[PDB]
């Protein structure tokens, strides 16, 4: 689901004629890029909830 | 405890059944000792290279066996050791632990448990001093080793074998580029695959145990200490522990190269390795042969470095890459062990000091650094990009001198020049970041290929963040599709093309 | 030997009344019984973070706010901002 | 005991050849005396040449030394008097005080060459002290048992700076000090020792807060080479002993590397052609190995190198940020603009300064003093250039506040009450960081400039703001 | 917690090299020498009629 | 090295100023006394210490020999008090 909101997000970045002089919505886009490092961050980086007492006991 | 109990009866059991078997089946009468040389008699048939017991504890070793006298190099402090001392030989060559267990654990040169983690499990002792494998046993350099330094020493490559040299000044990022090596070889020896794990096995011959400690200390910060050997010998002990200490490091590389693995060994620093010869040789009544240096040095270069091999499929197919590390003085490497450890080596990695003060970390000098694995031993997606990207390197450095000499159609009118200029800036990175091979190619593409003329010198630092960033967010398709393949296609090609002249705009 | 026996007594003597056993102390005046139980039970917590880190705090920090249900106000906001600055374009 | 005694051979220069008898041989690293008619003489073993003779090397000349005189063995390494009796006392590589007090009434003598501790007992913990200055204590500040330095020319101040560095410890940490004297020249020893008198913290009929060991290089190689081991010992025993974070001087370790290549070099060995020193890789790593962190105490080395004219001939003076830990420069410059620490903020960092080692607010204000004082000389540069209106109103912020962390940088020494009278301060690391972080945000910008200068801790800040607004303002 | 009982096991080992070097010091005062004199004279015997 | 190291500073001589016409080659830059200007005749000590600054700004900015007539009249005017002194 990520990657084509990515997509179309990109293309329209990219594709904008009457789109430019902004000053918030560059702003939201960070924001959703630093959200989804974020996400990869905790995924690459999950932490064990449970003790592995199995081999730590 | 219960087990110190039980060990200390069993082990003296042992000792008790030693005394009382054979005598001791050799003995002798020490007649000198300094400097970790120690002249002894006695000992009418011991054995060349042989390891020696002595009254005091400290260990010794056979370098010369003249008539009457013998030449026993201490391992240890020689303050233990009086005139007169029985010396007991052990009866056989001088040996070092070797096997899985070894990893984790940090030993000293003779792999006697040093960090007190408690005893090393090996599956067998390998002489210190083993001959180098032959022609057809060694087999060419064709797997990649995965550098992780996005610099040079991915478009000119290490691959599993080579003993990749690292000359440069002190505190010029060898040791820097060697943990950042052991780090990036974490990825590939976390998964199942042992054709593809990279056994570190680390040399801190010559390094204070307090760099050492903070070594050892960010490999297990890292998780890499899991896979990483510290034998070493530091300054604290003899000169022979020096010595000896890259040579059993060498030991556990066979044992790990003989056994169908792959390791990678980093004979950090060993300056001191021949120093530490040379004082040895000095009192041991070997005349120096060179520039102070004992001719020898070159010899134990060659058999220490040459061990170092890539096996052929009939011993294993086992790989034993080696990233030898030398600290020159201003520079100078056309000093007598440059010279010699150039002329060992499969190629040099230089690190000049002006580099490093420049504002370069890498602080890599692309003219002279120099392998035998150029466009080869590679993964195949960086090979095919810079095959031959470090001759347009040094032709740039040399016109961008031309340049400078005379005004002329020369300077950003060359776009020689403006395409060197750029690699050269793209080529560099920051310590304890080891990047994959995937995110390494778009760069040096977009470099080779004249995508960075209008991208300006300063700007390409920022540039390189934002492509990386680009393809790990919105094209890790060609990405992945290059790591997994390890190779770039007509399609990958193509695809690293349209995204690379998509964010050119930027 | 005498060794064989003298260093095993040796080592299950005072061992035993050591640790492990946990009684008396014979060879040494200070006595680890009550040492490394007891006063090194903080030991590790005075290395560590107290309080904090080893309890692991239940920090129940405020969940995620938003717009505090903005009416048709910000709407407006936003299409003013965005036509002044279209108008320029 | 038996009495070990032997006989002298021969004497090469410093060294001196004795013979002993079957079993009466004793070690190297073992002190020899001999009875001489100027004072006490003792020998250290290195060689062992053969048929019971020993070759060893004098702590002192060998002036009138004749064969066959008598060698007495102490039995062990050269015994120096330790424990608190040899504060403020002058004491050579020997052992015998130096200082013409009197002898040292120590209980104990423990041998200069003791056994280093292990690998697995070398603490790599990372924790920093409080020194009592906040310059060093925040932007380079000291890692404990690593091997800390200063690097200051003549005329700033380096001397001063032991001192209060030394004071600060035995009133901070509550921990003594000691300080070599590794290749000295006497004349410069004798303005130190003199100093140390007249700043009143060695009092002579009171307590004395350094063990000043001092060992003059016009005596044969060994001694220079030894009395870093003594002053070593001196360390160890206080840190084994007192609950103490010690802090250990050596004023120099080029001298004490020179001195040890020319000890090998006297012994037999040599060093490498057109010059190059990679011998003292046993002496230099023996005595790193006797700077360590034990569960007790520690000890943290000084390398108090001067700079040998911008120019580190050896390889050991050379790139000596590889042993820094924590590097302190004294520069003229600072000094130059009155700021009495001469420490250089841009220029003194530290390889502890991290998130995980002195904490995430220490690195947090010690980086944002760090680029705050980057941008203020950026700008200084255009505002000396082109004048104060070229610059923005961020810029503007930037500066002052970059401008009172320097001028607060300047703070008193407790040892400075008599060089110049100014009322020596001890601030707190805690005290310290919040100084620090409350000048960074700005909440202090509305105090004047002048109220920064010449004070330790914001509360002697404001102290000083309302002084102003009511003598002068 | 593992690495301080890692400590814990470290500093029992050296209370254990203290108590042994006491004992051998307390060895060294005791009559401890005629019986193992002739204890290990007889296993050298031994030794020498085993070969 | 041996030398200096136990002498408390030094005076270094070139023979190149001797030859160019300054046979008094005294250099400021590597020479330095350490107790020299606390064993010093007090109105030399007083007045020597605006020389200092002078000749080293003369030395570092003699680099740009025949180009002080442009480059800037600070830096002329540095030249012309150090020739002088
Ligand atoms: N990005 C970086 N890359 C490499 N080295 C860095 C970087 N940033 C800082 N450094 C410093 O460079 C030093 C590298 O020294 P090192 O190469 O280990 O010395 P030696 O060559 O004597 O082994 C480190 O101490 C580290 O503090
Ligand atoms: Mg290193």
């Amino acid at each position: 689901a990520k990657s084509a909101a990515n997509k179309l997000d990109w293309a329209k970045v990219i594709s904008s004629l009457r789109i430019t002089g902004s000053t918030a919505t560059q702003l939201s886009s960070f924001k959703k890029r630093n959200d989804e490092a974020r996400r990869q961050l905790l995924e690459l980086q999950s932490q064990p909830t449970e003790v592995d007492f199995s081999h730590y006991r | 405890k219960a087990q110190p109990t039980e060990v200390s009866s069993i082990l003296e059991e042992r000792i008790k059944g030693v005394s009382d078997e054979a005598n001791l089946n050799e003995t002798g009468r020490v007649l000198a000792v300094g400097d970790g040389i120690a002249r002894v008699f006695g000992l009418n048939n011991i054995q060349a290279e042989e390891l020696v017991e002595f009254s005091s504890g400290v260990k010794g070793m056979a370098l010369n066996l003249e008539p009457g006298q013998v030449g026993i190099v201490l391992f240890g402090s020689d303050r233990l050791v009086k005139e007169g001392e029985l010396v007991k030989r052990t009866g056989n060559i001088v040996d070092v632990p070797v096997g899985p267990g070894l990893l984790g654990r940090v030993v000293d040169a003779l792999g006697n448990p040093i960090d007190g983690k408690g005893p090393i499990d090996a599956a067998g002792r390998s002489r210190a001093q083993v001959k180098a494998p032959g022609i057809l046993p060694r087999r060419s350099v064709h797997e990649p080793v995965q550098t992780g330094l996005k610099a040079v020493d991915a478009l000119v490559p290490i691959g599993r074998g080579q003993r990749e040299l690292i000359i440069g000044d002190r505190q010029t990022g060898k040791t820097a580029v060697a943990l950042d090596t052991i780090l990036n070889q974490k990825r590939w020896n976390n998964g199942s695959d042992e054709s593809k794990k990279l056994y570190c096995v680390y040399v801190a011959v010559g390094q204070k145990r307090s760099t050492v400690a903070q070594l050892v200390q960010t490999l297990e910060q890292h998780d890499a200490m899991k896979y990483s050997i510290i034998v070493a010998a530091t300054a604290s002990e003899a000169a022979p522990l020096q010595y000896l200490a890259p040579f059993t490091a060498a030991s556990i590389g066979e044992w790990f190269r003989d056994n169908g693995k792959h390791a990678l060994i980093v004979y950090d620093d060993l300056s001191k390795q021949a120093v530490a010869y040379r004082q040895l040789s000095l009192l041991l009544r070997r005349p120096p042969g060179r520039e102070a240096y004992p001719g020898d040095v070159f010899y134990l270069h060659s058999r220490l470095l040459e061990r170092a091999a890539k096996l052929s499929e009939k011993e294993g197919s086992g790989s034993l890459t080696a990233l030898p590390v030398i600290e020159t003085q201003g520079g100078d490497v056309s000093a007598y062990i440059p010279t010699n450890v150039i002329s060992i080596t499969d190629g040099q990695i230089f690190l000049e000091a002006e580099l490093f003060y420049k504002g370069i970390r890498p602080a890599i000098n692309v003219g002279l650094s120099v392998s035998r694995v150029g466009s080869a031993a590679q993964v195949k997606a960086l090979k095919q990009v810079a095959g031959s990207l470090k001759l347009f390197l040094a032709q740039y450095r040399e016109v961008a001198a031309f340049a400078q000499f005379g005004s002329d159609l020369d300077a950003s009118t060359k776009q020689t020049l403006v395409r060197g200029e750029r690699l050269t800036q793209l080529l560099k990175q920051n310590q304890y970041s080891p990047l994959a091979t995937e995110e390494q190619v778009p760069l040096i593409y977009a470099g080779v290929n004249g995508h960075l003329d209008g991208i300006e010198l300063s700007r390409i630092g920022e540039f390189e963040s934002s492509f990386l960033s680009y393809l790990k967010s919105n094209h890790n398709e060609l990405l992945t599709e290059i790591r997994e393949k390890g190779e770039l296609s007509k399609e990958l090609l193509a695809s690293l093309k349209s995204a690379t002249e998509s964010f050119v705009a930027t | 030997q005498d060794l064989y026996l003298r260093e095993l007594k040796d080592t299950k003597l005072a061992p035993s009344t050591l640790q492990d056993a946990e009684g008396n102390v014979k060879p040494w005046n200070p006595p680890q019984k009550p040492n490394l139980p007891e006063l090194e039970l903080q030991g590790p917590e005075a290395l560590k973070a107290y309080t904090e880190q080893n309890v692991e705090t239940a920090h129940v920090a405020k969940e995620s706010e938003e717009g505090e249900s903005e009416p048709i106000e910000e709407d407006w906001l936003v299409l003013d901002d965005a036509e002044e600055t279209k108008e320029s374009h | 005991s038996t009495p070990i005694t032997g006989k002298v051979t021969a004497v090469i220069g410093a060294i001196v050849d004795v013979h002993f008898e079957q079993s009466e041989l004793p070690a190297i690293l073992n002190a020899l005396e001999i009875k001489t008619p100027q004072g006490k003489l003792v020998l250290e073993v290195a060689q062992h040449l053969g048929e019971n003779t020993v070759r060893t090397i004098a702590m002192d000349g060998t002036e009138g030394l004749v064969r066959g005189e008598k060698v007495l063995d102490t039995g062990g390494p050269i015994s120096v008097p330790v424990g608190r009796e040899t504060l403020g006392r002058i004491i050579n590589v020997i052992g015998e005080p130096i200082d013409e007090r009197g002898p040292i009434k120590s209980k104990l003598r423990k041998p200069i060459h003791a056994d280093p501790p292990s690998f697995a007992e070398q603490s790599t913990s990372a924790e920093i002290l409080e020194t009592g200055i906040k310059v060093v204590d925040l932007l380079a500040p000291y890692a404990r048992g690593g091997k800390i330095g200063l690097f200051g020319g003549a005329g700033v101040g380096k001397t001063v700076f032991i001192q209060e560095l030394i004071n600060n410890i035995a009133k901070a940490h509550g921990g003594f000090s000691v300080f070599t004297g590794v290749g000295e020249r006497t004349r410069e020893g004798n303005d130190l020792y003199r100093e140390m008198k007249e700043t009143g913290v060695i009092n002579l009929e009171g307590e004395s807060k350094v063990a000043l060991v001092f060992g003059q290089m016009n005596e044969p190689p060994g001694a220079r080479a030894r009395v870093a081991l003594t002053g070593l010992t001196i360390a160890e025993y206080f840190r084994d002993e007192e609950g103490q974070d010690v802090l250990l001087f050596i004023d120099n370790i080029f001298r004490f590397t020179q001195a040890g290549s020319e000890v090998s070099a006297l012994l037999g060995r040599i060093p490498s052609a057109v010059g190059y020193q990679p011998t003292l890789a046993t002496d230099m790593g023996l005595l790193q190995e006797r700077i360590t962190t034990t569960k007790k105490g520690s000890v943290t080395s000084v390398q108090a190198v001067y700079v040998p004219a911008d120019d580190l001939t050896d390889p050991a003076p050379a790139t000596t940020f590889a042993h820094l830990d924590a590097t302190t420069v004294l520069s003229r410059g600072i000094s130059e603009l009155g700021i009495y620490p001469a420490v250089d903020p841009l220029d003194s960092k530290s390889r502890l300064l991290d998130a995980a080692v002195v904490g995430q607010e220490h690195y947090d204000v010690a980086s944002k003093v760090q680029e705050t004082l980057q941008t203020y000389k950026s700008l200084q540069d255009i505002i000396a250039i082109l004048g104060m209106d070229e610059l923005s109103e961020q810029d503007k912020l930037t500066v002052e506040r970059a401008r009172k962390i320097q001028r607060f940088l300047s703070q008193p020494f407790a040892v400075a009450e008599v060089f110049t009278g100014i009322p020596g301060k001890l601030v707190r690391l805690k005290d310290t960081v919040a100084s620090f972080k409350a000048v960074l945000e700005g909440k202090y910008d509305n105090i004047p400039e002048h109220a920064f200068y010449m004070v330790g801790g914001i509360e002697d800040v404001v102290a000083k703001a309302e002084k102003l607004a009511a003598e002068a303002n | 917690w593992v690495r301080y009982e890692a400590s814990l096991r470290q500093l029992e080992q050296r209370q254990l090299a203290k108590s042994v070097v006491s004992r051998v010091q307390s060895e060294l005062g005791n009559p401890k020498f005629q019986e193992k004199v002739l204890q290990q004279s007889i296993s050298e015997i031994e030794q020498l009629l085993s070969k």
